[PDB]
């Protein structure tokens, strides 16, 4: 998801 | 002082962010929890009593001095429970300016976590090795290695 | 070496207590994880960084040092990420003696508590402020207050 | 419980 806890 | 604790609880976003705050220092910890219940203070308190030397707390609200779950952590953790009435009232200022100043961060990473409890761990982070100079992280362990010393 | 940390991780119950140790010290840090996935060990790390200086961490397993997101975390709080051989031999009974006494600590105090989580951190409490004679709590302060001088 | 995270 492009967030560091979620990167998908 | 090197084991005086201040508990604080804000709220965010519909969660409830529990944070320790170190007195002498500025140090904090904090968590988020869907609410403020003893339970989750109770185990709050144990975490951060088995980090820490952890001497006195003085609790966020009356509802925490009052839980018995809260004072069973607190005698187990050998902490003594104490309220957190600002007799000196530049207390209920330092709290209120360090939520600001937490939730000011919070909103400054917000866009770089998917969950709050990402930004509220990146906003301990910031808080604690901000140099104002020394940083909280540093002054915490000074304070306590010259206690210890 | 004030800044190093092994993380490493053990089972119980079916759930997994994933570790961080202060090498110089012995003092630990520990959650109770439902599995050992990346976006767990980097949220672990993540918390870690933001309450001691840790200039680098020695990853448990192969899977948490290729990660991507455990290497975000690093990036993020400034951690040195690195490989977890023991080239000093020593390294791998220090860490399988640490989680025996671990999980004795735990069976001493199991019955005290419903959810493992809460045994986990009492076990943290009583490995931290064991004597063997001073603490591991009072080793990593004096560790980090002298290199801050 | 009769636990410290369960009292009841
Ligand atoms: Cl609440
Ligand atoms: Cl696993």
């Amino acid at each position: 998801a492009d967030k560091i806890d979620n990167l998908d | 002082s090197p084991g005086i604790w201040q508990l604080d609880c804000t709220h965010l976003e519909g969660k409830v962010i529990l944070v320790a705050v170190h007195v002498a220092s500025g140090y904090i910890e904090a968590e988020v929890i869907p609410a403020e219940t003893g339970q989750e203070t109770a185990y709050f308190l144990l975490k951060l009593a088995g980090r820490w030397p952890v001497k006195t707390v003085h609790t966020d609200n009356g509802s925490n001095f009052t839980s018995t779950t809260v004072k069973a952590a607190c005698w187990w953790a050998g902490i003594k429970q104490e309220d957190g009435i600002p007799y000196n009232p530049q207390s209920q200022g330092v709290i209120e300016s360090m939520n600001k100043e937490l939730k000011k961060i919070i909103g400054q990473v917000r866009d770089q976590a998917e969950h709050l409890k990402t930004a509220v761990q990146m906003a301990v982070f910031i808080h604690n090795h901000k140099r104002k100079g020394y940083s909280a992280g540093e002054r915490i362990v000074d304070i306590i290695a010259t206690d210890i010393q």
